[PDB]
């Protein structure tokens, strides 16, 4: 049935995105196997965890424009509103679909408004900041001249369109394809800005080793991100030949050190039928809401589960000792049993009483709407 | 052993810039409410109060110009007929 | 017992226990029962909002030094 508020979110992504499961089916089945899930959400602790992991997923699909069913993705929205999902959430996602359209029209336009890089080498995408983006923490990176010179040029293009607006560049979500002349051949690499930054930090010293400390200076990427990004380039999963050959091996990015040395693997190349391809193209993406963010909500979401758990337990504890208690009397001593745990808030309480009423733990009296009875 | 950009997908976030001049019409911060929305109660007319931009590049509130079109149909500053911009 | 941790119960009463990072939770529930009358079956241990599985170790749930484990009784357990 699937219980995890997250695994649930991960299934919708599996269905809406170009994966095996979604190509091995048809719009009817899919629409069906989707309709099924939103129904089960009515039975999930805090629906927000599902919203969080869902929006995130959409963003990935929307941006990398790898949505399998462009029709549903939209439609997915209303069924998402229909089931009951919050207000500001639904239309907010909707606003996201509206931007890719507003953007296509805006890209097609920008490209023509000029006949840095070749016309169709650059593709823009301007999205609402309140809708999309979440955690806003300055993230710094050194852009190679090519990209840097484009930013302002696009910045002015939007200017004579909708004044009173300012673009804020999103390097996490931006991506592109870069060539990679190796010693075995030339290949196309699909990457995020951060990676472009790390790789390009070799251009002026093609065959030189660069330590972790220097990359921190050449790329500006804060320590953490650098670690992930490098790891993403020395250990990309399901990849036969890696792009960057690091030095003292480790099993985790956390183990990297100032002295750690990195170099452009000259023996890189794809393979097709145990035959070494000289021309190839691979993808190295799938990024997120800056790492520090991940640790943020988790840290809290865990605490919430714990309060919920304690609240839940504390109720049935009073309920066990006494047997027939009133909302009134229960509210007050609910605060004392959790005296050395935390002060339960009345919303959390209300919700767990409901939760305990359907899972048949507590029952309301016919004689008194309030006043609960400890059942079974 | 170059690494050269071959295709770039730039992504930026749309955000309302900060304007620091005043509405030459009601004489209030363009970013705040107008003299109307300020006092006049809530209602079906208490609709959002945005700013407007014209082909003359000046920018007054939205209501403070509306009440300036049922009549004088030129921009009070550069006397060149009013014309909006999206 | 190289790893000295503690289990907090509903009342806030903390209980200290000596274990090894290879010790299984199924055994902690036991060392908890030898210290307090609580039977393993009514025990649900919660570390970082996540529930510990019996057939797993403290090492798995990245448990450390004075790390606090939450003993939340079962509803259907007394
Ligand atoms: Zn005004
Ligand atoms: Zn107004
Ligand atoms: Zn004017």
């Amino acid at each position: 049935e699937s219980k995890c508020p997250e695994e649930l979110a991960n299934y919708c992504d599996m269905l809406l995105r170009k994966t095996p499961l979604s190509k091995k089916l048809t719009s009817e089945e899919i629409e069906a196997k989707l309709k099924e899930v939103l129904k089960k959400l009515k039975y999930v602790q805090n629906k927000d965890v599902f919203m969080r992991y869902h929006k995130a997923h959409l963003t990935r699909r929307l941006i990398l424009d790898i949505s399998a069913d462009s029709e549903i993705e939209e439609n997915m929205v209303e069924w998402l509103r229909e089931v009951g999902m919050p207000a500001d959430y639904v239309n907010k996602l909707a606003r996201m679909f509206q931007d890719i359209k507003v953007s296509e029209d805006l890209n097609q336009a920008f490209k023509e408004m000029h006949k840095a890089l070749p016309a169709d080498s650059v593709n823009i995408k301007i999205l609402n900041a309140g809708a999309w983006s979440r955690s806003s923490e300055k993230v710094f990176v050194s852009l190679p001249t090519e990209l840097e010179d484009l930013i302002p040029e696009v910045e002015e293009f939007y200017k004579k369109n909708h004044s009173g607006r300012k673009l804020h560049w999103h390097h996490l979500m931006s991506n592109g394809i870069i060539t990679f002349k190796n010693e075995v051949g030339q290949y196309d690499l699909e990457v995020t800005t951060f990676q472009l930054a790390v790789l390009f930090a070799w251009n002026q010293r093609p065959r030189e080793k660069i330590s972790f400390e220097n990359l921190k200076l050449a790329t500006e990427l804060p320590d953490a991100e650098l670690r992930r990004t490098l790891w993403s380039l020395v250990a990309f999963p399901k990849l036969k030949r890696q792009v960057l050959l690091y030095e003292p091996q480790v099993n985790s990015p956390k183990d990297f050190t100032e002295g750690t040395l990195f170099s452009v693997n000259q023996e890189f190349s794809l393979i097709k039928n145990a035959k070494v391809q000289k021309r190839g193209k691979i993808n190295l993406i799938g990024r997120l809401q800056l790492t520090t963010e991940r640790m943020r909500e988790e840290e809290n979401e865990g605490i919430v589960q714990l309060r919920i758990l304690r609240t839940q337990e504390a109720i049935i504890q009073i309920m066990k000792m006494r047997k027939k208690i009133s909302n009134a009397q229960l509210q007050t001593e609910l605060v004392e049993i959790l005296k050395n745990m935390f002060l339960p808030q009345k919303k959390m309480i209300k919700e767990q009483i409901e939760w305990l009423i359907e899972h048949k733990y507590i029952r309301r009296d016919e004689s008194d709407i309030n006043t609960f009875i400890y059942m079974a | 052993k170059r690494f050269e950009v071959k295709k770039w997908n730039a992504v930026a976030l749309w955000a309302w810039d900060i304007v620091v001049d005043n509405c030459a019409i009601c004489r209030n911060h363009i970013m705040d409410l107008c003299i109307e929305c300020q006092a006049n109660q809530a209602s079906a007319t208490s609709e959002e109060c945005t700013v407007a931009w014209g082909v003359c590049n000046h920018a007054f509130h939205f209501h403070c110009i509306s009440r300036w079109l049922k009549t004088r149909q030129v921009c009070p500053l550069d006397n060149r007929e009013w014309e909006f911009q999206k | 017992g190289s790893m000295l941790i503690k289990v907090k119960t509903l009342t806030g009463k903390e209980i200290e226990i000596d274990i090894e990072p290879t010790d299984k939770v199924e055994r902690i529930k036991e060392r908890v029962e030898e210290k307090e009358g609580i039977p393993p079956q009514q025990q649900r241990l919660i570390y970082s909002g996540k529930q510990m599985n019996d057939e797993k170790t403290a090492a798995d749930y990245k448990i450390m030094g004075g790390s606090v484990l939450h003993l939340v009784l079962a509803l259907r357990g007394g």
